[PDB]
């Protein structure tokens, strides 16, 4: 009736710890922020693009778990602390007819009973769990060649290819975005490149080899994708886009000139490519 | 119950998973829904 | 999805993923109902309290997926939105009533073994199936669980998630909340006294709540993930949009050009 189980406890924080000496409220509200700041950081280590692979999962679940088991703790802490807050709020009203003040909701309420024994233990687990991760990875990389990250030079070499090819598609895009008959299919191309390329400002890092491989084919395909749909023919050679060589607003000349050449490319191009395409359309 | 000319096609075939249904392949937690339908008989 | 589970690639073809263009960010799940119409939770696009009000330009859906991370050229099709349809009598100021929205794809897509549409509840199948006790299916790439670590989002799975949740009876639903309920929404989940558990969570919304008709082995999207107080908490249940009851509106808007 009044008995509940659900002991999804996997946190590395000692039970007999919350019985310590509560942190001075003023110095408390800060340690809390510290905490949050760790989860924030740790989580990020996952959303790190470089890990979006099939070999990393088993090692990412590992962390993710470590991170939730700790967060669970704090939740259970707040979830408990509130129940004790409600009461001491009630017994507060039965002393002040002036309910000038209002009760805070679970979402407004913050943790007010946090020993230091608790704080350290949490961080010593996350600071831990992570170092654990770095290991899992460094390992998975000594066993999967292309995954081992590039060198400031190397990465620059790949990244440069991709960015060129990418800028080579923006030639196609601009080329037909104005072509009323293909306006859409162009847009989907452009928007599809931006999608893979990564946020303009801080694009996906072309770390390891594999990433270099895929990115090209994903961009490679996305380009063929355009032609299949407009039927148009892929030229075995299109110029790249130099933001300074032909700006749509700063070098119109070389801009429209770029498009002329391109359209001509697609106009004189043969149906030879359709037999090589990345995606087997059909 | 729409006219393709306004709702598009797919209406007719709706609900059948080409990699499960139209291949007699049940998914890891399908019967689970049928467990909620009839607890007896 | 909380208490979720890795879907089986090709488990929810009609599962769309409302993605935002820039800054590249995942917004909600969705539902493909034909080859040019996709259905989602009205508030995924507009919701003034969070300064939310996206438009066709601001985003683009992505059907036939599994991995939220990498692009899947083999199966993934990316499409731009032509016109957007939010519900008139949609009430956000107070409680997310008529929280449903229709999206018309800029170009009709080609259905593959991964981009197949779902069916809409039936006037009879609605009754035969929408009964407290019956389990439906919820899928999405939402928060893997609830976190005190508020002020942080990125807490989603890598692959598509699936959880099957039973329907709760009107009384309870209304009871478990101080938020006003409406016949235009239903609540699903597990009762505390029960054993199993689960729930859809944030960044799950738009996604479908389907059921499979035993009278014709087909999947009908009974509801849309809409709201809830917290996630998989104990005592409250998850609220979805009662899609069937709104099917009147849907029709009214698709079969528009004509009358
Ligand atoms: C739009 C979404 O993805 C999300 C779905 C949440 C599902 N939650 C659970 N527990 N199954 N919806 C929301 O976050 C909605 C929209 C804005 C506020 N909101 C909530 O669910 C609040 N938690 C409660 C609420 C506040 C104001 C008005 C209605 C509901
Ligand atoms: C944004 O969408 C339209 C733009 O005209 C506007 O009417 C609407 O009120 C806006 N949404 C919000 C945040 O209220
Ligand atoms: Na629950």
């Amino acid at each position: 009736m009044i008995v509940t189980k659900d002991y999804s406890k996997e946190s590395r924080v000692n039970e007999n710890s919350k019985y310590g000496t509560l942190i001075s409220d003023w110095y408390l509200k800060g340690r809390l922020t510290s905490l949050e700041s760790q989860f924030i950081n740790a989580l990020d280590i996952l959303e790190t693009y470089h890990y979006g692979e099939k070999e990393y999962k088993d090692a990412k679940d590992k962390l993710m778990t470590r991170i939730l088991g700790e967060d669970q703790y704090l939740l259970e802490r707040k979830k408990v602390q509130y129940e004790e807050y409600k009461k001491l709020y009630q017994k507060y009203k039965e002393e002040n007819p002036t309910s000038k003040l209002k009760l805070k909701t679970f979402d407004q309420y913050t943790i007010e009973d946090l020993t230091m024994r608790e704080y350290n233990e949490l961080t010593e687990s996350l600071k831990s769990a992570v170092k654990d991760f770095e290991k899992d990875v460094e390992k998975i990389e000594n066993q999967h060649h292309d995954l081992k990250p590039f060198t400031d030079e190397m990465e620059e070499k790949a990244t440069s290819r991709v960015d060129d090819l990418a800028n080579k598609a923006y030639s196609v895009y601009f080329a037909f975005v104005r072509d009323t008959q293909h306006k859409t299919e162009a847009l989907e191309l452009k928007a599809k490149v931006d999608l893979v390329l990564g946020d303009e400002d801080k694009p996906h890092r072309i770390s390891n080899e594999r990433i270099e491989k895929e990115m090209i084919k994903d961009l490679e395909s996305i380009i063929e994708d355009f032609f299949i749909e407009t039927g148009l023919n892929k030229p075995g050679n299109i110029t790249s886009y130099d933001s300074s060589k032909h700006h749509y607003k700063n070098h119109s000349e070389g801009f429209e000139a770029l498009v002329k050449e391109t359209r001509e490319a697609v106009a004189n191009a043969d149906e030879s490519w359709k037999t090589k395409t990345v995606k087997k359309y059909g | 119950f729409f006219n393709e000319k306004t709702f598009g096609a797919g209406e007719a075939d709706c609900g059948l998973r080409p990699l499960f249904e139209k291949k007699q392949v049940q998914d890891q937690t399908e019967k689970e829904l049928f467990e909620s339908y009839i607890e007896g008989r | 999805i909380v208490e979720g589970q890795d879907a089986e690639v090709g488990l929810s073809p009609w599962q769309v993923m409302l993605f935002r263009k820039s800054p590249q960010e995942l917004l909600c799940g969705a539902s493909l109902i034909s080859d040019r119409w996709v259905l989602t939770a009205a508030h995924c696009l507009l919701y003034p309290p969070w300064d939310k009000n996206f438009t066709v330009d601001d985003l683009l859906v992505r059907i036939g997926k599994h991995s939220r991370t990498r692009y899947e050229r083999k199966v993934e099709k990316i499409s731009m939105l032509d016109k957007i349809y939010i519900h008139p009598r949609y009430n956000w100021k107070e409680n997310l009533d008529r929280d449903i929205a229709l999206l018309k794809l800029k170009r009709p897509i080609e259905l593959s073994d991964y981009i197949h549409p779902v069916c809409l509840p039936d006037k009879q199948t609605a009754a035969k199936l929408l009964h407290a006790g019956f389990k439906g299916r919820v899928t999405g790439w939402g928060n893997r669980r609830e976190t005190w670590t508020t002020s942080v989002a990125e807490v989603q799975p890598s692959v598509l998630q699936v959880v099957n949740l039973p329907l709760v009876e009107r009384p309870v639903c209304k009871a478990s909340t101080r938020i006003r309920i409406t016949d235009n929404m239903f609540c699903a989940g597990y009762k505390p006294g029960e054993g199993k558990r689960g729930d859809a969570c944030e960044g799950d919304s738009g996604g479908p709540f389907v059921m499979k008709s035993p009278y014709n082995n087909r999947w009908y999207q009974m509801g849309i993930v809409s709201w809830g107080e917290g996630c998989d908490r104990d005592g409250k249940y998850g609220f979805y949009t009662h899609v069937f009851r709104l099917k009147k509106w849907i029709q009214k808007v698709i079969d528009r050009l004509g009358s």
